[PDB]
This record gives C-alpha cells, structure tokens and sequence, in this order.
C-alpha cells in the first residue's frame, strides 16, 4: 500500500510542479507523516529534470544584460540556466525539512539533494526564510557550492552576515556582485568581510559602483583570497592591477573596460605570480604589441592554465604573433586558446 | 638561591615567582630551570620568570616544555613574545600529546589579533582547555579574530568562560557570535 502511495510519486516530476497541484503535494504528504517522508526524499534523488527551465534565466537574479563575475567564470553568457532550478529545489527543501520537522534524520539525504548546486541571492530581494533551514541542520549548507550575493545601493550588509554567523567555516567559493553603489561606506565593507571569511575562495564583480575607486583596497584587505576579479562600468585606474597581483590564488581574471594600453610595468608581467590562473579572458582591450610580448613572458608561468582568450584587442599588431611565439616557445597544459578579432598572420599560424 | 636548595623544595606543588621582573638577565633564569626540571616536575603548575626581551629565552624553555605534563596551568605570561610565536609554540603543542589543561594564562605579550589569527590554527585542537585568557598590551582594533574565534568555537568543548584581559577593541556584529560560553571584557 505504501508503494502504491509511492506509485503516486511516479505521477510527479521534481519540484517543477510548484506551478500545479502536485508541487505542494509532497508537503501535504509530509505534514501527514514522519519517517515515511524519507521515501519522499528518495524521489527527490530520482529528480534528473532539474525542475523546469521555462520562464527562468541565469540573467534574472543580477538583473543585468552584461558580464558578471560569474560570467568571468564561464565562456558564455549563460550556463546556470540549464540547471537554473538547482536552488529552486532548496526553497522547497527547507519547507520539506520543516514539514515533517525532519530533524537530523533526513540529513544524509539533504546533504546529497542540494549537492552540485549553487544558490544566488540579490540584496534587494533577500528572503527571511533562509535562516529557516538552519534549524537543525545549518552545517549541511556545505553540500551546496556557492551562495551568491549581489549588494546594491549601499555597503550597509549586517542582515547578510547574520547568516554566516550561523554556519561553519569554510565555504569553498563565495561570490559577490556589486551594483549601483554611490555609498561605499568603508565601514560596511567589513560586513562583506564577515561574509568573505566564510569562504576559501571569493569572487567579485564591481559594476556601476561610482563610490568604488582606490577603495577596492578595503575590499581586498578583508579578503582571505581574491579568487577571481572582474571590473566593468566602475571607476578604474591602472594601479588597481597590484591588488590583482597581491593574490597568488587567482584562477580567473578579466577586465573588459580598460580601453587603455597597459603600461611597461603592467599586470601582464605579474603572471609570474598568478601561477594558478587557469583562465584568462581579456575583452576589447587596447594594448601595446611590445606589452603583448611582455604578456608572452608571463605564459611560461601559465602552464597550469586551461584557458587563454585574447579577443577584440586593438593596437595589438604583431604582439599577438609574439604571444603565439610564447605559446610555441614551450609546452603548455592549456585546453583552450582563442585568437579571434586580434591581428593574426599566416605566419602566426605557422 | 631558590635553585640551590630546590631538591628540598621538591615538597612544593607551588613555588611562585611569576609576574616578576628579575633585575638583570631575568630570562637567563630559565637555563637554571633546565637544570632543575627533575624536581620542577613536582610542581603542579608552571611559573615562569620574565624580563625585558624574555621571549628570546623560548628555545631554552623548549627543553623545559617536555615537562608540560604535571602542569595545572600553562603560560608564557608577561613574556613579550613575537606576534608569530604563539602559533610557533602551538607547533610544539601540535607535537605535544598532553591534553585537558585548565587555563592558559598568557599575560600580555606583544601578540596582535593577526598573531592570534595564526594561533587559531592551533587553538581549535586544544578544545580540551577549561579556561583561557589572551592578553596583549596594545590590541589591534579588528574583530576579524573573534570571527575566526567563532570558527574555533564550534571546535571547542570544555570551556566555561572566555577572558579578554586588555583588548581595547569593539567586537562588532560578531559579538552576536562572540561565544557559546560566558564572557568578561577582562
């Protein structure tokens, strides 16, 4: 009879159905029974559909039509979209955890259920229900990979940290997107610091933050590890390059709004410090060919790199030839090389 | 003089000279102690002589720390120690199978909150510690340490109270998670 009840779960496909009468149904199954909802948790493992992707987009959370820090982590504009409801699952899950009052009993399941997934929050739309899961099982938060936060208007986030006071160190990767800030209260940078100490890796995209100038210093001093930095539509001088170089832990690095050629002592020759960069994407950068050669000097230390893209580089001349020279100078572990929309010669291909 | 008759003073569980500046070569007192450990083991606790630049006497002290077991309390009190040193002593402490001690009395050393940050990497596994006070004579204003403390605090067990003797800092919104035990600003 129970399996007959179970066969009623052969009727239902993932959280998906939150749009219709069976979405909530497992909730109703659970308010109804205790231990038995472990059987419910079994179908939660039988979910391969990832919910449904219709009406949802990895570019709805930040509210942008333009590159993010998350975008620096990837070669396309989208990807989370494919498995967009990975955290949609989690909201259902906190409710489900709550419904049979399922304590530590249903925990092996939930560590496994939200695994391979990432949650992303905007500061403008911060739910109250996230500290809810943290009833009996705040630790299983580390089944998830990254909890992502976008902070706009003002640096003022005491409400955000309160969450990371409740959870055990350390999150693997923790990422933050900064929007329309004209109030960079160097005091509230620190709250972001509290958020930042939760993670081994921290990723930041600073976007439309007119209050953000040399003040990125405050952003970094509090960083355990600036794992990835992307900067667009915000105040930028060449010196901030050094903050990029202070962190040897850097895996991914983009800046797509220089529009200015990089100096002699530029960041291009501090690749000798970022040995861990597995991915570099430079888009629409104005540069000196000789500087590109200097960039070339950097690639010997970039053998640990899986990806190199240099695109929409103007004023690059034969510097790209040189970069290619650096490529063929020595072996690399590179898995990806993009030479598109730079000045290429048949010789460079040779 | 204490040293000369100390084998008769073996009767003592307590010979206390701590919180004392000796006139000259105070830290060099410790070499006399290495000679006296056969009877210094009979003390129930550690009392160290201190002076200006006393911390430079720590390697001398290390032969003495194989004697950490009949220790009721442990300190490098009023030792004006390198900020790094606290994790360093911690490394010996990693190599040290002793467990359970009741109080770690470090009277204000020169170690900073950042120093303490290194130290958290050792403090978690000393969760068997009953009491503790961490002093410094001019503490850094940052509560980033208390946060790291929170990382350590899940890790700690038999602790009854946290003691903050001398730290002139605010704990900020971190004081929400300041401890799972009692707290005194001193």
């Amino acid at each position: 009879e129970v399996s007959k009840g179970n066969s009623y779960l052969n009727k239902m496909v993932s959280i998906s159905d939150i749009t219709s009468l069976y979405g909530n149904l497992l909730l109703y199954t659970c308010g109804s029974s205790t231990e038995a909802t472990r059987a419910v948790m079994r179908h939660l493992a039988m979910v391969y559909q990832h919910g449904s992707l219709q009406g949802l987009s990895v570019t709805k959370r930040p509210l942008w039509r333009q590159e993010s820090i998350q975008s620096l982590r990837n070669t396309t504009e989208q990807d989370v979209l494919k498995a967009i409801n990975v955290n949609s699952f989690v909201e259902c899950g906190i409710n489900l955890f709550s419904e049979s009052m399922s304590k530590s009993d249903l925990s092996q399941e939930f560590e496994a259920f939200f695994q391979g997934k990432s949650l992303y929050i905007n500061s403008e739309n911060i739910p109250d229900y996230l500290f809810d899961f943290f009833e009996y099982l705040p630790n299983c938060a580390s089944a998830l990979d990254f909890v992502k936060l976008d902070f706009y208007e003002r640096a003022t986030p005491p409400r955000a940290v309160s969450l990371f006071f409740n959870w055990k160190q350390e999150f693997k990767t923790l990422e933050v997107t900064l929007r329309d800030i004209n109030k960079l209260n160097k005091q509230d940078i620190k709250y972001l610091g509290k958020i930042f100490s939760s993670a081994t890796n921290l990723r930041l995209h600073i976007k439309r933050c007119a209050a953000m100038a040399g003040r990125l210093s405050s952003v970094l001093r509090t960083c355990k590890n600036m794992h990835t930095l992307m900067v667009e539509a915000s105040p930028l001088t060449t010196d901030d390059e050094q903050y990029i170089t202070s962190v040897t832990g850097l895996q991914n690095l983009s800046i797509h709004r220089l529009h200015t050629q990089q100096l002699p002592g530029g960041l291009i020759d501090s690749l000798g410090n970022l040995k861990n960069l597995e991915r570099l994407i430079l888009d629409d950068i104005r540069m000196n060919e000789e500087d590109a050669k200097n960039l070339a000097e950097g690639l010997r230390s970039l053998k640990k790199m899986r990806l190199l893209h240099l695109t929409h580089l103007s004023d690059i001349g034969e510097g790209m030839d040189y970069i290619v020279k650096s490529l063929s100078e020595e072996s690399c572990d590179l898995q990806e090389m993009k030479l598109v929309a730079c000045c290429l010669t048949a010789n460079s291909v040779k | 003089v204490l040293a000369q008759n100390l084998h008769n003073l073996i009767k003592l569980s307590i010979l206390d000279i701590s919180e004392n500046y000796l006139e000259k070569d105070g830290n060099e007192a410790l070499q006399e102690l290495i000679g006296r450990l056969g009877v210094l083991g009979e003390l129930t606790t550690l009392m160290l002589p201190w002076c200006w630049d006393v911390h430079t006497s720590l390697p001398k002290l290390l032969k003495q720390l194989e004697g950490t077991p009949g220790l009721a309390k442990l300190g490098l009190k009023n030792w004006r120690l390198r900020d790094e040193e606290i994790k360093s002593l911690g490394e010996f402490l990693e190599m040290n199978p002793l467990r359970d001690l009741q109080q770690l009395d470090l009277a204000g050393h020169c170690v900073s909150s950042d120093g303490w940050l290194y130290f958290m990497n050792v403090f978690e596994n000393l969760k068997q510690l009953v009491f503790f006070d961490f002093s410094t004579e001019e503490f850094l204003p940052d509560a980033a340490l208390v946060r790291k403390l929170s990382q350590v605090l899940s890790k700690l067990t038999l602790l009854q109270e946290v003691k903050l003797t001398g730290w002139e800092f605010d704990d900020y919104d971190i004081s929400a998670i300041k401890g799972t035990f009692k707290l005194v600003t001193a």
